[PDB]
């Protein structure tokens, strides 16, 4: 968010049980609050990131599936294959982050665990760890956000580069990536 | 085939505070 | 003496349910 | 439910702060000095007192979490107060800082023992004592997390 350090917490809505009753129907009566939203199938569970008005994540999670809302299931309003994104109208209730217009370099990962890990922007889509650490701990992170210091949005969360079951290295999708997927069509 | 749920949230605009209660 | 904790603060802001 | 990474602490005389960094909570050895802390099982002994970087060391107490220390090096500092307020610090040293917006004395007083965190909201150091001149304060002085992390190494 706004100026000040980057500081997050992390709060559980559903169980196992309540997340499968709710798929099948796709009538999720529950408040919805913050930028980023915890998400699962049931089978599979990692993040969301809301992004000017738009709430996205890896295609390789969600598919072409749709988000469970109030008013029931709600079509997606971007897919993209190639670039690995999609697309849902964010959530009444939910807060958008602006896209980072300073350029810089030092980047900061948000986990599912709700913890702000330091990366090193190493090139268009790819960062390296200033501290590596176990896979373990970034599985059920994919599609969280990369901030500047700013804490403006610089990407979403795609991959980890693991060697020996550490990572080193982390792989995004860029902000700009978002603003073309909005500008081209299906 | 089924619908991606909300589970849960985290909020990244939670500035510093004094924990209420005594 | 002793130091006493007198409150508490949290950095990220939680509100607790 | 709810941990706190900082407590506000008290003894007869002064009322400071304390920061939990890795499983123990520090702070300044001008408030606490060769004190124990209090808890519901009895008083509790220092597991470090160094007197000469001003630092002094418990466990850490029931319903608190630990900061983790700083591992990108940035220069752009923020101060939590004891009223809960940040203020932008810019680094100026290896324990000296630069305050954006000069404050008056009495808004810092009270918050020594407190941190001073990064971007990532990760502990950088803690607040030691501020630079005032005239009564207000255009900067401060703090004591970094490496001399935490050799004083645990020892
Ligand atoms: O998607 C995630 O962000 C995440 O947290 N996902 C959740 C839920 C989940 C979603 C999808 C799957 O896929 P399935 O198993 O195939 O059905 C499983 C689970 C989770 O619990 O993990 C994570 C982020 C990483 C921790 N995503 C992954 O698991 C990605 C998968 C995607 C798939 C599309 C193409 C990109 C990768 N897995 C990895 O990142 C994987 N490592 C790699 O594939 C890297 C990719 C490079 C492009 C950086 N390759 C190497 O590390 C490598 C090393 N040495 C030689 C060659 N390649 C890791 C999980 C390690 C196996
Ligand atoms: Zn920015
Ligand atoms: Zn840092």
């Amino acid at each position: 968010q706004m100026g000040a350090p980057i500081t997050a917490y992390a709060q559980q809505t559903r169980g196992l049980l309540g997340c499968i009753i709710t798929s099948l129907t796709g009538r999720d009566k529950n408040q919805v609050e913050g930028e980023v939203q915890i998400v699962s199938t049931a089978t599979q569970t990692f993040l969301a990131t809301c992004i000017n008005g738009v709430c996205w994540t890896v295609y390789h999670g969600a598919g072409t599936r749709t988000i469970a809302s109030p008013k029931g299931p709600v079509i997606q309003m971007y897919t993209n294959v190639d670039q690995d994104l999609v697309g849902w109208p964010a959530p009444q209730g939910s807060r958008s982050l602006t896209p980072c217009t300073c350029g810089s370099s030092d980047l900061y990962l948000v986990t599912r665990h709700a913890d702000v890990i330091p990366v090193r922007r190493r090139g268009d889509s790819r960062g390296s760890l200033l501290s590596p650490r176990p896979i373990s701990y970034l599985k059920g992170s994919s599609g969280g956000p990369l901030l500047c210091p700013a804490g403006h949005a610089v990407g979403l969360f795609r991959a980890a580069v693991c060697t020996r079951g550490v990572t080193k290295a982390v792989d995004f999708i860029p902000v700009e990536n978002l603003e073309t997927t909005m500008r081209s069509g299906s | 085939k089924g619908s991606v749920v909300i589970v849960g949230r985290i909020v990244l605009s939670g500035k510093p505070a004094i924990i209420p209660k005594k």
